[PDB]
């Protein structure tokens, strides 16, 4: 019932990845809410369940497939299905808990992890920070296999957490930020894997801050500056929405705009 | 809704010192980062120091060696030791806590504590 987007690592190109991320963006928002030239995701409050999720069906060189479910309100992975099993992160609240019950309802084996899926938990469980986990087509290929094998005990928890970290950044974060999409496109283009640098990590850390600053801004002007990082790790401040237009592709909903 | 409470602000002479403490309404380990920021006269709010759940620290330019941010897991606080103070350090200081919620790293802020350095 929910919309499905397909991607395969097998033969992946800059083109196929580009079309993949653009399709994900197109399914996340209707483009009806744009602020300072940046789209805002649907507001969770009052959102019909039929509009709440999209599915990303991933395949790899081994022709194994897993389907991630993404919450359109944050573009984030809430769980996945692999064959006849589905797994969900522990929901933060009753509403989200009720919402995920609508996912993967024909799957015979259904499991909700005791732990949630924010980066702090995933990094902890993986035994690695994002800075030390390689991204690219190769890592994505491997994560898909790891995810696929969890249900039969072929994958240990920390490997599963690392796999989630890879999927989330190459799909969720890429959709959220043209900049990070660009980082993955580069890796794909030159057939390389590499950990994300401080610019990517700090962007990820700042998605909420940027969303808030832009949406609460006084006619584009930030109430307070937001510090970001260059590729080399050095720090710089952003004071307004304009410089962020080429960087951010989607914002989490914070508040309503004026007419 | 996390609550943060700051103490330690006041009036000191140059070369003076302060210990700012931030108490939280939940375990500080719940937070991915905690920080101290300051808003000086005429200036925008800026970073003084941040510390992560794993002891990684970062400091605003020129504040390393002068200020120290530290966690106290027993007291459940994040603290800012401020040494050899100068008029330039006059500002409202804010405690910050950053918590992942629904995949978004959310900010919480104390009401602020004034530090004034006067000769
Ligand atoms: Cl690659
Ligand atoms: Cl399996
Ligand atoms: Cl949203």
């Amino acid at each position: 019932q929910y919309p499905i987007i397909n991607f395969t690592t097998a033969g992946a190109t800059v083109q196929s990845y580009t079309n993949f991320i653009r399709a994900v963006r197109g399914r996340l928002t209707t483009g009806a809410d744009v602020r300072h030239e940046i789209p805002v995701l649907p507001n969770r409050v009052g959102l019909p369940i039929n509009q709440r999720f999209i599915l990303v069906e991933l395949s790899n060189h081994a022709e194994l497939s897993v389907t991630l479910a993404l919450d359109v309100t944050n573009a984030y992975v809430v769980g996945y299905r692999a064959g006849n099993s589905a797994y969900f992160f522990h929901p933060d609240n009753q509403e989200d808990a009720e919402a995920i019950t609508h996912l993967f309802t024909d799957v015979q084996n259904r499991y909700t992890f005791a732990f949630g899926g924010n980066y702090d938990r995933l990094e902890q469980l993986a035994g690695n920070l994002r800075e030390n986990i390689e991204l690219g087509n190769g890592p994505l290929e491997e994560a898909i296999s790891a995810l696929y094998y969890y249900s039969t005990g072929g994958t240990q928890l920390p490997t599963l957490a690392r796999s989630f970290i890879i999927c989330i950044q190459m799909i969720s974060e890429a959709a959220r930020f043209q900049y990070i999409e660009g980082e993955m496109r580069t890796r794909i283009r030159y057939n390389r894997r590499s950990a994300p640098d401080p610019s990517v990590i700090t962007l990820e850390n700042s998605w909420g801050r940027l969303s808030t600053a832009i949406q609460e801004s006084n006619q584009g002007a930030f109430a307070s500056p937001i510090q970001l990082q260059r590729r080399n790790g050095s720090k710089f401040s952003v004071y307004d929405v304009s410089i962020l237009i080429p960087i951010i592709a989607l914002m989490v909903y914070r508040c309503a705009p004026p007419p | 809704q996390v609550q943060l409470a700051e103490t330690g602000g006041g009036l000191v002479q140059p070369g003076g010192a302060r210990t700012l403490s931030c108490a939280a309404s939940e375990s500080i380990s719940s937070f991915y980062f905690m920080g101290w920021y300051r808003q000086a006269p005429g200036k925008p709010r800026e970073l003084v120091a941040e510390i992560s759940n794993y002891g990684r620290t970062d400091y605003g330019d020129s504040l390393k060696g002068r200020f120290t941010i530290s966690r106290d897991n027993a007291a459940n606080t994040v603290n800012l030791q401020m040494n050899n103070l100068a008029p330039e350090d006059t500002a409202l200081y804010y405690c910050n806590a950053r918590k992942w919620e629904r995949s978004v790293l959310e900010d919480y802020w104390g009401q602020g504590t004034q530090v004034t350095v006067s000769s």
